[PDB]
Formats: structure tokens, sequence, C-alpha cells
RNA sequence: AGUUCUAUUGUGUUAGCAUGGUUUCGA
RNA sequence: UAAUACAGGGUUGAACUGUGGGUUAGUUUCAAUGCCCAAGGCAGAGCACUGGAUUGGAUACCCAGGGAACUGUGCUCCCAUUAAUAAGAAUC
RNA sequence: UUUUUUUUUUUUUUU
RNA sequence: UUUUUUUUUUUUUUUUUUUUUUUUUUUUUUU
């Protein structure tokens, strides 16, 4: 005996009324005079918020299982950005581990299979290392050689 | 099914006795529709603590032997009781033959790597 | 009972896919546009840009 | 390091959806535009003590000092519906028991983290306003009021 | 990597993907979604989804469409009626 | 084909341990999974470790 | 369609049984006494038949007589001389330092 | 670990708080009970002080509160010092 | 018949958007009548279970009270002249199971045929 | 059984180690239990109670360690973690070498031994790169080493 | 010219006051005795410090004090 | 001065030492009573069985380990109140096999000359022994012979063999 | 849900063995 | 509660089966301790019982001795009656 | 003398 | 009564599974 109704008085069903509705009744009942701001909110009533939260849903985190395979084949990802807060290895959005897996999930949405995504992701990121990172490093290094003004024979 | 037995001899056991012991055992095997597999030796073994067996004395080491066989399951009890009566044998045990783990097919690369 | 014909979820999905000769499930991501708020936030500022209603708070 | 339980289900927030913010500002702007047209209109900016970036005065009109004896959920801002006509609360979580039956519009600015964990604030707030970056209201409103 | 980089993608954004077609899973009476016209009970609004195998608008679809449009228009509660479709790229 | 699940009720009873100084089980032992238990995947999300054996054929 | 699955089941069990035969073959090869007793048995068989043809005696007595002796002299080639002492062996291998 | 020969099945909340690991009240099940909120009415309890009610409207203990509300509060200030304007806005 | 009484528990929820329900032939017909009155936003048969949406208005749901009259262990029957006395001066919804399909209580009296009271929707005492 | 040897240590110090050895193995607890006969019913409840108190002690012991550790170091943690916070180096002087595009601009606003030290130092660099003094000091342009020198002539 | 790009701010490098372990709430009267025994094996006491982290349980004669409300209101008035 | 790490941890987090981690797998072979050189680690000073929170092992193998150590003691092949000695750290196998096996590792790590000679003689003396590892290592020395062909072609400017291997991309 | 096969076994029964507290003996 | 023999239960893989079910007398097994009967013995314990303490007026509390009771294919279920205070279906 | 008790006794050993 | 040594008889739970880690997944309005 006591709160033994799962489907009943336990779950309240009280109507939610905003300021626009509550003020409309008091003014009509003659309990309170009409304020100067009553008409301001009448033309632009507030947007309902109770029905917006109903669309909330919980989705399964696919990164927990996908990230396990990435580190197994390439366990050299934890060294990068180790001294920064937020990263744990006992990861931030900027971490290489999160970047690589993000592309895999995005590609699968188009229709690619789980195994096919790995090959596409590996090649996509490989070009960035050889076409941008390697080129940038080599270009900068070349300029260093030109700095031979210290030698007496330079002039 | 297949079976295994590990017998630990004493210092007071000659080669004469070992041959006799094994011959006796084979009698039982054949009785129960069986056949011997193989017989091997492990040499001497060091004992962690002194063994004090009544009416036998005290020993610090012995000769470890191993032999495989196969017979009816009911033959294990007869074999176990025979070993205990015979002298020389201070300790023995019977272990069933497994598929993967065995002293026949699996004897290499244990301690190394 | 196993031979009963009941409209399930996977049953209808296979029917649509069979029509496509050897056209699959696809999803769409949310549209994030910066001009939705960048080009509108300035208008709201005009309603409070007065010095007598902004300096008192952010003094 | 962390030795606690790792969550698996990731909850989604639809109240602060990027698309929902489009209608939130548009609807809010209309209400403020009509109110400022009328003469003699005053507002209230209620914040928190931790908000150092926002300057505050010494005295506060409508503030009522009560004692512990006979204080069963006393309403502090009971008389704040005479002189003022619009209150902009910055900490709805803290100011939740006092604004339950307030006779004035409340322009609360909360964050998705608090809304999901404390949905009770939705009933007291009339006009919901988003809060980009959702970190600290003290430095949040300053950027909006000092755009360009 | 940096948040301000051109080629930056938020892992959370791709995790909350949804199919717009699946949004209209629920419809009017009839579990099997095969009617040429659908309707959803709303407050002050009239929903009408045109679902078909290949978007073929035959006499069957017109008969249902005319009834739903007239039924919602006559109702004073429904101040406006919205129309949409359900086929993919059609 | 469409087939519905079957009833979770099964024969036998719950595990019971005999009273007194003689500790012994009556019907079932400690290794008994009830019919209303969750899936094994959710109970052991960690799974086999790297140093675990990949062949339990003892 | 049920008949189709019948063929698949036969193939599945066939592969499982194939692996079982390999395990038993190992035992035979690995077994020394099995081969030794088997080898001996065969030899006596031919000697009894060949000797009977010369003297003219019956093969029942010869075979019988010989059979008995094989079991008695079965354990003659043992133990393969394993007098090696692990305790001593390890000491010289820089693995034991107790005396 | 020790091999227990039985198990205890208490019923009163007195001894249940000792044998059990904890008796903390977990979150109520949404499927059976509503979610608790701060908007609910407070319990009807009169104020008492050492047995003498107070229904009128007109040093060691104090030191302990100051040591926790003052020393700890000053630490939080330094965290925001290097984030608001002094380092965040160059 | 047992599965019919199991729909009230799922449909009677406040903090929820959609609830599942076991699939049944009789259950499908019941949902059709409720949707006409504007009590259910919609439903879909997801195979072994049916997904039914919930309708809300100003926070509170449209359904506030459900009473089960008929039970698998017995059967309630009322004559055309007796149903009027039972149902009078009320806005409730009574599901009537007549020979010619399933109809509401309002239509049962119009035809004058003897129906069967299954369940009550938005009913008081 | 436990055995210890005294070597360059006082007897009191050595005796303190063996005393704690019994606590791990519960030598004292087992010695007293066997002395007196305990009813089986009492052991049923005592065995269960020890499974709730001991686990709680371990958690509280770790908490005390943090208090002592933090007392000698001061400081305190707060809700400072925020995803919307780029951890960029402050003041961040070290940068890539100039590509010769900005080098010329630097000399344009520094011509005016202290401030005139750069004169004749960086200027010779530009002349050397163009190949004015030495015939072997001529360098390569940035626009003739990436189009048909690294994207097609790669060793791989 | 190959150094790190981001500053060093990890917790491991800089020790701080925190508790990297979760445990169910315990009764105040149950934990008071345990803490006293540890102190016997020889600023603010440890009992008060742990209370700020909400480690103890809400027992009959022990309740978590409410947050400061009367001494935390700071509003500003301006025209509109 | 590292932060004080609590000793009591959930089973999800565990960092067993490298030395003991390799012994647990045992080349994907369950530990039995014959593995005497591995059971010596799972025993305390007094000879008691360590708990699952110290050896850091799985639930399935924890029960198997307890059986192997228990049986070894019954056979008078394990101590009862102290740790084993250096003279009892050997599995239950052929004594001769131990020697051969032992020597093979030395020849592969540092390349002991003495070890090689020993095995050579033993090859013929004990043909009934396993020499798979010894034969495989010697058979793998073909890299030295093939290297001669590369050198011989190098005199004729034959560098095409090196570029092809590098041209992988 | 149930039957067959395969991996897994501190669940029921079980005569000899090993170790151990107490007890017992004194070429 | 290491070894071995007989036969159950639980988890996973394949095949088969194609509504086989929930509850349960005029029913049937098992079931701590105590008691009758029976078998028994040579250890460790102890009810009754004259064996060394009581009082500020009465006692079994604190030692020691001590022939019942402690292994059963049996007779047999009185209790604080053996893993919560529901044997099933639906909503996560 | 030993054992035992808050304390003590009974009991046991005899050069 | 203490210590030491070398084989009689009865009996068999000390060591060995665990932060109660599923949407925390469940216990009964009020004082």
């Amino acid at each position: 005996k006591g709160a033994v109704h799962y489907t009943g008085t336990n779950f309240r069903r009280v109507q939610r009324l905003d300021i626009v509705d509550r003020m409309r009744a008091l003014v009509a009942q003659g309990l309170v005079d009409a304020p100067l701001w009553l008409s301001a909110a009448e033309r632009a009533p507030p947007m309902e918020l109770s029905n917006l939260k109903l669309m909330d849903r919980k989705v399964h985190n696919k990164y927990l299982s996908l990230t396990q395979a990435v580190l197994k084949k390439y366990p050299n990802m934890r060294f990068q950005d180790c001294y920064v807060d937020g990263n744990d290895w006992s990861y931030r959005a900027d971490h290489p581990v999160m970047q690589f897996v993000a592309l895999q999930l995005r590609l699968m949405n188009l229709g690619l299979d789980r195994h096919a995504a790995f090959r596409e992701a590996e090649q996509a990121f490989y070009a960035r290392r050889m076409q941008l990172e390697k080129q940038q490093k080599l270009n900068m290094a070349a300029a260093v050689v030109a700095a031979a003004a210290r030698d007496p024979s330079a002039f | 099914v297949f079976y295994e037995t590990f017998v630990l001899f004493s210092k007071r056991v000659q080669r004469a006795d070992i041959r006799q012991l094994l011959k006796q055992q084979e009698a039982l095997i054949t009785k129960h529709h069986g056949s011997m597999l193989a017989v091997r030796d492990l040499g001497w073994r060091k004992t962690a603590f002194r063994v004090i067996k009544p009416r036998q004395g005290i020993f610090w080491f012995g000769r470890l032997f191993y032999f495989s066989f196969g017979a009816n399951p009911a033959a294990i009890t007869e074999m176990s009781q025979s070993l205990q009566s015979t002298n020389g044998v201070l300790r023995h045990a019977t272990v069933r033959m497994k598929k993967r783990h065995n002293l026949m097919t699996y004897n290499h690369h244990i301690h190394a790597r | 009972k196993h031979l009963d014909h009941v409209p399930t979820e996977r049953a209808r999905q296979l029917a649509e896919q069979r029509s496509a000769f050897e056209p699959h499930l696809r999803v769409k991501l949310e549209k994030e546009k910066f001009l939705r708020d960048c080009m509108r936030e300035q208008e709201n500022l005009a309603a409070l840009f007065t010095e007598t209603e902004k300096e008192t708070l952010l003094g | 390091m962390n030795f606690n339980r790792i969550p698996t289900r990731l909850s989604t927030h639809y109240v602060c959806d990027p698309y929902t913010t489009l209608m939130h500002y548009r609807r809010t702007f209309k209400f403020l535009q009509a109110l400022k047209a009328k003469p003699n209109c005053r507002a209230l900016c209620l914040g928190n003590k931790n908000q150092v970036n926002i300057s505050w005065p010494k005295h506060f009109d409508g503030l009522t000092v009560v004692t512990s004896a006979v204080a069963a959920q006393s309403s502090i801002l009971s008389s704040a519906s005479v002189y003022y006509s619009l209150i902009i609360c910055l900490d709805p979580v803290l100011f939740a028991k006092h604004l339950y039956r307030i006779n004035v519009p409340v322009l609360g600015v909360c964050t998705p983290r608090e809304i999901h964990e404390h949905p009770e604030i939705l009933k007291v707030i009339d006009y919901l306003l988003p809060a980009p970056c959702s970190r600290t209201d003290a430095a949040l409103r300053q950027l909006l009021q000092r755009e360009f | 990597f940096f948040r301000t980089d051109p080629g930056f993608i938020d892992p959370e954004d791709v995790l909350f993907a949804e199919d717009p077609v699946r949004t209209w899973s629920h419809a009017d009476g009839g579990g099997d979604l095969a009617e040429e016209v659908l309707e959803r009970s709303n407050v002050g609004m009239g929903t009408c989804i045109l679902n078909n195998a290949s978007g073929v608008l035959n006499m069957k679809g017109l008969c249902g469409l005319f009834r739903k449009l007239r039924d919602l228009e006559v109702n004073p509660l429904k101040r406006f009626v919205v129309l949409t479709s359900r086929h993919r790229h059609f | 084909p469409v087939v519905f699940p079957h009833t979770r009720a099964r024969a036998g009873g719950k595990p019971i341990m005999m009273r007194g100084k003689s500790g012994k089980w009556h019907w079932l032992g400690p290794y008994w999974k009830p019919p209303w238990a969750p899936s094994n995947k959710a109970r052991w999300p960690t799974g086999p470790e790297e140093w675990a054996w990949s062949d339990p054929t003892r | 369609e049920k008949k189709v699955t019948q063929s698949l089941q036969t193939a599945r069990v066939s592969r499982r049984k194939v692996a079982h035969v390999l395990w038993l073959k190992k035992l035979q090869d690995s077994s020394d006494f099995l081969q030794e007793q088997e080898e001996a048995a065969r030899g006596v068989a031919a000697l009894a038949r060949a000797r009977a043809k010369e003297t003219g005696e019956e093969e029942e007595e010869l075979l019988a007589t010989e059979m008995a002796k094989l079991k008695e002299n079965a354990f003659v080639n043992l133990p393969s001389r394993n007098v090696s002492v692990p305790d001593l062996l390890a000491q010289l291998g820089l693995n034991d330092e107790k005396v | 670990a020790p091999f227990p020969r039985g198990i205890v099945k208490p019923r009163s909340a007195k001894v249940r708080a000792i044998l059990n690991l904890s008796v903390e009240q977990r979150q109520p099940n949404p499927l059976r009970a509503p979610r608790k909120s701060l908007l609910d009415p407070p319990p009807c309890v009169a104020p008492l002080e050492k047995g003498n009610p107070k229904l009128d409207r007109q040093a060691l203990r104090a030191a302990e509160k100051n040591k926790a509300k003052k020393l700890e509060q000053e630490s939080l200030r330094h965290a925001q010092e290097l984030e608001r304007f002094y380092e965040e806005n160059c | 018949m047992q599965r019919a009484c199991e729909m009230v528990v799922s449909l009677l929820r406040v903090d929820a958007l959609s609830q599942r329900c076991p699939f049944h032939v009789l259950n499908v017909q019941i949902l059709d009548l409720l949707q006409r009155e504007g009590l259910i936003r919609g439903f879909k048969v997801d195979g072994t279970k049916i997904d039914i949406l919930l309708k809300h208005y100003k926070g509170a749901p449209v359904i506030r009270n459900i009473r089960v009259v008929s039970k698998p262990s017995r059967d309630i029957w009322l004559t055309p002249h007796e149903l009027k006395f039972r149902t009078r001066f009320n806005t409730g919804l009574w599901i009537m199971q007549t020979s010619c399909g399933v109809i509401s209580h309002r239509d049962c009296l119009r035809m004058g045929i003897g129906g069967k009271m299954l369940m009550a929707i938005n009913n008081g005492y | 059984s436990c055995h210890r040897h005294v070597f360059r240590a006082a007897p009191a110090a050595v005796f303190a180690s063996v005393q704690r050895w019994g606590r791990r193995n519960n030598v004292h607890k087992l010695t007293l239990l066997v002395q007196t006969y305990e009813k089986p019913c009492v052991k049923r409840t005592r065995i269960a109670e020890e499974k709730a108190y001991y686990p709680r002690w371990f958690y509280l012991r770790y908490a005390t360690e943090v208090i002592r550790y933090s007392l000698k170091h001061h400081l305190r943690l707060g809700q400072a973690l925020d995803p919307n916070d780029d951890q960029r180096l402050d003041a961040v002087k070290p940068l890539r070498l100039p590509s010769s595009e900005e080098r010329r601009q630097h000399l344009r606003h520094m011509e005016d031994v202290k401030l005139v030290l750069d004169i004749h130092s960086t200027r010779e660099l530009l002349a050397l790169e163009e190949g004015k003094h030495a015939r072997w000091g001529k360098s390569l342009s940035e626009e003739e080493l990436g189009k048909l020198f690294d994207a097609k002539r790669l060793d791989l | 010219m190959n150094g790190c790009s981001k500053r060093k701010s990890h917790r491991l490098l800089k020790p701080v006051f925190e508790l990297q372990q979760s445990f169910p709430k315990i009764q105040h009267w149950q934990g008071a005795e345990i803490l006293h025994r540890l102190k016997q094996k020889e600023s603010l006491e440890a009992l008060k410090l742990l209370e700020m982290f909400k480690v103890f349980n809400e027992t009959a004669r022990f309740k978590y004090p409410p947050p400061p409300v009367h001494s935390l209101v700071r509003g500003c008035a301006f025209p509109f | 001065d590292p932060f004080p790490t609590p000793h009591r941890v959930h089973e999800r987090f565990w960092d067993p030492s490298p030395d003991v981690r390799v012994a647990l797998k045992n080349n994907n072979v369950p530990i039995s009573w014959r593995d005497l050189h591995i059971l010596h680690h799972f025993v305390g000073e007094n000879g008691l069985i360590l708990p699952r929170r110290t050896t850091h092992a799985s639930r399935y193998q924890q029960r198997c380990i307890f059986k192997a150590i228990c049986m070894a003691r019954r056979m008078a092949l394990f101590p009862y109140d102290w740790k084993p000695t250096q003279g009892e750290l050997m599995p239950v196998m052929d004594p001769l096999q131990y020697l051969v096996d032992e020597l093979t590792s030395r020849y592969k790590a540092t390349g002991d000359l003495r070890a090689d000679a020993m095995l050579c003689v033993m090859l013929s003396k004990y043909p009934k022994l396993n020499y798979f590892r010894y034969l495989q290592y010697k058979a793998q020395t073909q890299k030295s012979e093939v290297e001669a062909m590369q050198q011989q072609e190098e005199e004729d400017r034959g560098d095409f063999s090196r570029l092809l291997r590098k041209y992988k991309r």
C-alpha cells in the first residue's frame, strides 16, 4: 500500500500554461488590471518547448568499437599530442585517432562497406603526408642551404 | 580411451625390477582388450622435500618414468591398486590423455621463447 | 505460423532493392549555414546599441 | 587518468539544434521590438556572483531580506512585477524556485548541458534563447552586444 | 590538427545522421505503407504525404487526394494544409 | 518467415544450498544462468584480453 | 530446398572427420613400442612356416611356442639409457648455483 | 576468497545498512516513478532548535565554515583569471 | 484477447514519444477507431511489434484515463436499451464489438444492434 | 614460515618487519579462532559482514593520500575542461623560415652599429641567391622545383 | 624547428586536487569511525574536506547544506 | 613524485608486467602440471595461492592454474611452504631435449660458436631428436649466397635490382 | 521451447593416496 | 573442494522440428536439528550427575571429571520452512 | 613446582 | 610442564570466483 500505481496518479498530467495564458484568465476574471506589456506578447507568443524535447533520442557510440582496430594496426597514434589535456591512454576531436575514424563513418553513409572504408581512409590520409607535409618540409629545408653567406668565399 | 601414468621410482630400484614391473602391467592391458602405446624414461628428478614412506625409509630423489597405454576405463582401478602394493614405487599418478596437451605430439619449444 | 504473410520491416526493404538491376539506403546530414545567424545578429544589436542601455551592464 | 565507468549511449540535444536557433532569434526579436516602442519600459538583468565580467551595482530594487525562521520557500522577487517589465535571467538553475509563479516574462539563457539534466527550467522560462559555446554567460553576452 | 583548419570534420556531426525518408514512417490507418495518400493527425495542421512505388499519379491517387484535401479544408481548426512527398529523388 | 519467441519458464527450480555444517547444493550450483539474464556481450564488453588463449580446447 | 541442405551437411561433417584422422596418425608415428612389438610379430610368422616346410612339423606348435616368448622378452631394448641428471646438467649450463 | 556456507536475508533497514555495501537511494525508474524535480513542494516540518520551536518573525563552528568557503573559493578565481581577458583576449 | 488488454499500459505514458506493442489482428483494428477520433497521431507495424506514437497538447497527453471492461476470463454484454443508461451525460469513448465489425458506442445505438463493451477511453466513474 | 637475517641493522628495526608479516597472512586472527570453539551459525554472519566493511576501508584510505599529497603542493582542480578551447602556444615565437617573400619587406622599415648591424648582412644573401658574386651560389626559384621536380620525379 | 605546437597542460605533469575513483555514498556515522582510526596511527580536518565532494550519504542527522541564495543575488537595472 | 594510484581497481583496467604477461599465454597452450617453470611465479613466500587481483589473470585460466600447482605438490614435485629452487625449474620432458632447445636460443641471440659445435655432433648421435629450429636457421643462410649475385652484376652497372625493390609506392 | 553432434565442468555419488591442527610413542 | 569411473545442468556453432505451452489433487520424490530402534567403540568436545567458592543473602556465570546425543539406502517434516516479501505475459 | 582465575581452590609430578 | 625425534589410530572448507560497472535495471504517497 502506497504508490502502487505505475499507471495512474503517480504520473501527474497537469497542463502546462505559459504567461500569455495565465495572464489572459486573471485579466478577464477581474483580479488584476491589464498591464502595459500585455499586448506586446500577444502578437508574438513564445515558442513551445515541451514538444521540442520529445524528439531527443539516444544513439549507440560506434567509435568505441571502430577505434579498437585502428590502434591495433597503427599503435603509433598515442605519441602525438600526449602532453595536452583531455587525451587519455591508460581523445580530443583534434587527435589523429579521432580524425581517421571520422572519415570511415562518413564514407559508410554513402553505401560503402565497413572493410572498404578502411582502404579508402588509408589512401586519403596518405596523400596529405606525401603531397602536403612532405612537400612543405622539403621546400623549407632547401632554403636553408642557400644561407651560405657566412663562408669567407661567399664574397 | 587413452591413458597416461607417471611412476616415480627410488634409488633402490635396479633395471631388473623395472622390466618386471612393466611386464606385469601389460597383462592387465591385454585382459581388458587393450594395447601398449609407448614407454619412455625421464631420468632422475630432485625432490623439494624429504619423502617419509612407512616401512620403506627416507629418500631424497628418484627415477621418474612415463608410459602410455589404452584399455577399458574400468582397468584404471586395478592398475592403481597394484602399484601401491609393490615395493620401490613411492609415488604415482594416472592422468588421462588429452587431444592437444600430451607428451607425444607436443614436446618441443616449451621453455625456449 | 512461419508461413504466414505479415508485412515486416526487412520484407519491404528487400522488395525495393530487388527492383534496382545490378539505389540503396542513404542518409543526409544537418545543414549548417553561418549566414543564418551572422547576417541577423547585427539587427538585434540596433535594438540595444544605445549608450544608456548597454554601458550600464557592460561597464 | 580515469578509473570510472565509460558511458556508451550518447544523448542528442534537439532544443539547441543549429537549425532551431534560426526561429529562436526571429521570434524573440519581434517581442522586443514591440516592447521598446512603448514609453517607460524597464528591464532586469539578473546574474550570478561568479560573473565578474558583468558589472553590478551596490543596491538592487525589489530585494527582500528574510530570516531562517518561517522561510518555507519564500519568494525573494515577489514585488518585482511593479517597476520592472522584463527580466533576463542568466542562471535559471539557481533561480528556479522563485520564478515558478512570476508574473513577468523571463528571458532565460541556459545551456544544453543543464537543460538535459534539469528539464524543470523549461516551465519557468517563457522565451528560450540559445547560447553559443555554452561555457560562461559572463563573457557570452558581451560578445553578442559588441559584434563588429 | 586544428578546429579552424579547412579540412576539419566534427566526429559528432556524422554520428547523428538520419534518413529524411524514415521521418515519415508513421502514417494513417494501415500498418502496410502502400496507400497512395497518407495523413497524420495533428493539432491545427493537415499533413499529406504522397507515397507511391514510382510516383505514378493514377486515378487511384487522385481519388484519395481529393477527399483528404476537402476534408482538411472544410475543418475550421486546420488553418492551412501542407503537402509533401516520400519518394527518393522523385 | 515470422516466428515469435517462446516462454522463458523452464523445468527445475532455483539453486538451493543445504543447511547445517555440511555445505552442499540441493538442485543447482553457483554456475547457473537464469532465463531472464542479459546477453553475454553486454555483461563482458571487454572481451578476451591480448594475453588470453585463443583455443580453450583443454 | 531441404534436399540442398542435406548435401552441405555431409560436406561439413566430412571435413571435421578428416582432421580427426590426422591426430591419430601422429600417435602411431610417435609410438615406439607399437612398432617394435609389431615388427617382431611378423618375423616369427614366416620363420615358423619356413621351418615347418623343412622338418615337416605342424605350424600350430611352432607358432604357439614362439608367441609366448615374444611377450616375455618384450622389455629388452628399454629404457634408452637416459641417465642424464637434470640437476647436474643445469649446474653446468649456468642455471643452478647450489651444491 | 573465503567459502561462505550460506547467505543472510535481512528485512529491516537497521541491519541492512551494515551487511550491505551501501544503502544509497538510486535514481527512480522512469517507467514506474516520475523524475524528481526541485519544483515540488517542501515537506511539512516545523522548525526546532534543541527542542524549543522558533515561530517568530522579528566561534569554533564559524571558523570551520570560513576555512572551506574562503580558502577554496580563492582557488577558483585564479582558474578564470588567465581565461577571461588577460589571456583569452590578446 | 489477452494481447488486447496489454495495449493500455504502453499507450498510457506521459514522458514518452513512441511505445511498442505486440502484433495482433484484433489490435490493428482497434487503433483505426482511435485515430479517427484524433486520439493517436499514428502507428506502424514493425513486424513482431507495432510502434504507436503518442499525442500531446500543452504538456499533458490527450489520454488521461483508460478503463478495461472486457477481460479474457468473462464477457460483458449490454442490450441496445441498456447501453444508453450506462453511457449518459459524458464525453467518453467506449469500444463496441458488434457482429458487423468494430464500431464506437455512438454508432452502436444508431443501428440498435447488441454490441460488446471492450474498453473505455477518457471515461470518469 | 618467515626468516630474516640481521645485517648492519638494529634489532628493533628488524623486529618491526616480521611483526607486519603476520597481518598479511592473518596469522594472529587464525591462532585465536582455533583456541575457542565457534558455532557454525556465528561464522555464517561473520563471514558475510567482513565482505562489506573491508572494501569500504580501501576507498577511504586512498582519499586520505590525496589530501596529504595536495596539502604539500597547494593548488586545486576545477571545472576548467571545455571542448571549445584551442590549446595554442602562448606568445609562440618559433615559426617557419621566410620564403624570401617577406625578407625584402623587413629591410624596408628598418633602414633608419646597433641598428645598422643588419645592413650588408641580409642584403648579401639576396644578391648571392640571384647569383651576383659567385657562379656556384645561384639558387633555385620556388616556382621551378615543385611542378616538375617532386610530383613526377619522385624516387618511389 | 620541429618542436611541439600545443602547450603542455596534462594533469599528470601538474598535480592537482581531485579523486580519480567512484564509490557509492556511505553513511556519515559509518565513515566517521573509520577515519578516526587512520588518524590515530601517528588546518582543516579531513572529515570536512571530503564532505565538499559529496562522498557521504544523506543520513537522518546529516543533510547537505543548501547553496548560498540570500548572499548570491546580484542584479542590474537599466531602461529599455 | 607520481600521484598515489589506488590499489583497488575495477577489472576493466589492468597493466600486467611484461615478464609475466608472456608466460600466461604459453604459446596458446593451457598451463598444466608439467609446466613447472611457469607455476613458480604464481606463489608467495609462504607457498600460498595468490588471489586473482595479484597475478592479474583471467577467470578461466585462474582455476586451471590452481589445479596444476595442486597436483604437482601431490607428486612430490613442488614445495609446500617455500618457493622452488634453481634445481627444479624445468618442465616434465626428455632431459636431452632440454639441452638441445636451450642451445638453439643462444645461437640465435648472440651466436655462440660452442653451441653450434655441440649440436652438430648431437645431430648424428641422437637422430631421434627434434631439430626443426636448428635446421631452419641454417637453411635461412641463403641470403649470403644470393648477395654474391648482386655484387657480381654490380661490376656491369647492374643497379636495376635495387631500384625495382625500392619502386613500391 | 525440444532432439542429435562438437567445445567447456570448485553440480550429484565414489574405495586405496598426498598434506595438516589435535592426539599418541621413546634401542 | 588435485587424480580416476558413472550420469546431470549452464554458454556458443550446425542440422532437425514447425505452436510443442502458463497454473496444478482423490498424486508423487527429496528435505537441517532433536527422539525410538539398529549398527556401533580405543581421537577432539559435553547435558544429567556433591566436586572448591560465593554476594550488599542465597547459586547452574568462572576451572576439572563426566557410561546420553555426533557417519544410517530405515521410521520421519513439528520450526525463525534452505538464494529476499509473486509461478507467468507486456512497456526499456 | 606446573596448570587455571579478577582473585583463589580442587587436580598432577617426588631426587 | 618445555624442547627434540623416525613409519600407530580418528577427522577433513586454511589457501583458490568479488570495487555488484545495462537507461544503474526496479521495494512500498505521508510524518
